């Protein structure tokens, strides 16, 4: 993998698009949106190195206690589902 | 049920008592608990719940294992327990070890949108449609919270037990079944014939994972959490997944 | 007040400068809604030198943040971190020296009290700071032309 590395995300997607490089490896959240964006390119397999995102706070700050409490409340109602639905287009690909 | 001749539990099985008799509990969760305990190095007593199964809020009062967590009759509650805002409010939860949630299990004959409202109303479709879930569940409570009509309609299609819910799906007389995604996926993999499958990619709404109860802000807490990600950190969870979770079905498709 | 920091990540954050003094575009989501937006001060590579530049940023994380802001008593002011990197430990050998470069470093430093961005959650970071329950969860994968 170390061989033939690229400096930035745009160039890395481009290489596959330019067909300079047959395959590209990166975390899904950046990649799937692009997968929707072109559909000339596709994502494959199962997300590995699975890692969930979240909002950072110092352990000392109690506001985070509410934040998680709020985050969960936002999950249950499907607020997130509709937000991902909005921001993942999702327009053209299959 | 332990071998009577042996008189005590065998192999991976760890004892659990139910007030009504010694029963022998074993499985995926049991092994995870054993590993977590091994890593954090503490000793523990395991028993079975009597009242209300999974935690449920009825009128003013809670039920299930959560009660024994609140009554301090249990420090931590372990199981297939799902996560929700109310319980996270009352008790601190462990990080989710597995990808799961609400989902559907149906025969090869449905909802591509999966919010298409065909579920929202049966009556729009002239033949009566049918779907149901197990009551006193986090799923049912969530349903009642967000979607009332679905709850009020599905009460007729509610089923006694997952084997019996399965009886309603399998023998006919019910079209679709809805339940926890991990259980529905394992059941997708494990069936006497490959007659049952998940919905779509089995990609579940209400994306959640199985947590573990603690009392409140005072607890071993973080120490547990670390242990958990050490478990996947060494890659044990994949092995345990292949052994316990992996079903033979769905290889074909 | 909450000082919020972010990084330039395309799906969850977008960056356009405010047109002249005027603030933000009325641009609309595919589902008919006007797009919400907020002001963010962050690194600009457009000028040859790099000024911390006033900018307009709109995102999933922003909508989430304001959702919280209606839910939560707090008020928010956001500026993007100077370093394009979110954060990584680095720099001198003696004792433990410096601190992880990037927005995370701003969080410990207090440059921003709270971090809203697409940040994966890991133990190495976790000991240093508290982490909010995940809004999302993804993993690595491969892109190849169909």
């Amino acid at each position: 993998m170390e061989k033939h590395n690229y400096e930035s995300a745009a160039e890395a997607i481009q290489a596959v698009r330019d067909n300079k490089l047959h395959a590209f490896i990166w975390d899904s959240a950046v990649l799937e949106f692009e997968a929707s964006q072109k559909c000339d390119l596709v994502t494959t397999g199962e997300l590995f190195f699975r890692s969930g995102f979240g909002i950072g706070m110092r352990k000392d700050s109690p506001w985070k206690q509410e934040v998680s409490l709020n985050i969960l409340k936002s999950h249950e109602n499907g607020f997130m589902e509709e937000l991902d639905k909005t921001w993942v287009r999702y327009q053209e690909c299959d | 049920d332990v071998d009577p001749l042996s008189g005590t539990c065998m192999r991976n099985t760890v004892p659990c008592r139910k007030q009504i008799i010694k029963r022998c509990c074993k499985g995926f969760c049991i092994d995870i608990l054993k590993k977590i305990a091994k890593t954090v190095k503490f000793t523990y007593d395991l028993y079975l719940v009597t009242n209300g199964k999974h935690g449920k809020k009825i009128n003013g009062v809670w039920n299930g294992m959560i009660g024994e967590v609140v009554t301090k009759r249990a420090y931590m509650a372990v199981g297939s327990l799902t996560i929700n805002e109310e319980r996270s409010e009352v008790v601190d939860f462990s990080v989710p070890f597995i990808e799961t949630g609400i989902s559907v299990m149906v025969s090869r004959s449905q909802v591509s949108g999966l919010s298409d409202k065909k579920f929202q109303r049966p009556n729009d479709f002239s033949p009566a449609f049918r779907f149901g879930t197990v009551p006193n569940g986090s799923t049912e409570r969530n349903i009642r919270n967000n979607y009332l009509e679905m709850h009020s309609y599905m009460v007729k299609f509610n089923q006694r037990s997952v084997q019996d819910a399965l009886l309603s799906l399998k023998s006919g007389k019910l079209d679709a079944f809805i339940y926890d995604a991990a259980v529905l996926n394992y059941m997708a993999g494990r069936d006497e014939g490959c007659k049952l499958v998940t919905i779509g990619s089995g990609k579940v709404f209400a994306t959640t994972g199985y947590g573990i109860a603690i009392q409140k802000d005072s607890g071993w807490k973080r120490q547990v959490d670390l242990a958990i990600l050490q478990l996947f950190g060494d890659g044990e969870m994949e092995e345990l997944e292949a052994l316990w979770l992996t079903g033979i079905c769905h290889n074909e498709k | 007040r909450l000082k919020i920091v972010t990084i330039h990540q395309e799906p969850f954050v977008y960056v356009r400068p405010t047109t002249s003094d005027g603030t933000c575009r009325e641009e609309y989501t595919i589902n008919g809604d006007p797009i919400k937006k907020v002001i963010c001060n962050g690194p600009d590579e457009t000028i040859p030198g790099r000024p911390t530049v006033p900018q307009c940023c709109y995102g999933f994380c922003v909508d989430l943040l304001i959702k919280l802001a209606r839910e939560m008593d707090f008020t928010y002011e956001v500026h993007l971190v100077a370093d394009g990197k979110f954060g990584t430990q680095e720099r001198v050998n003696n004792s433990n020296a410096a601190a992880w470069n990037g927005m995370m470093g701003e969080l410990l430093s207090g440059q921003a009290d709270m971090i809203v961005a697409p940040l994966t959650i890991n133990n190495e970071r976790a000991q240093y700071i508290e982490f909010s329950k995940p809004f999302k969860y993804q993993g690595l994968t491969i892109l190849v032309k169909k």
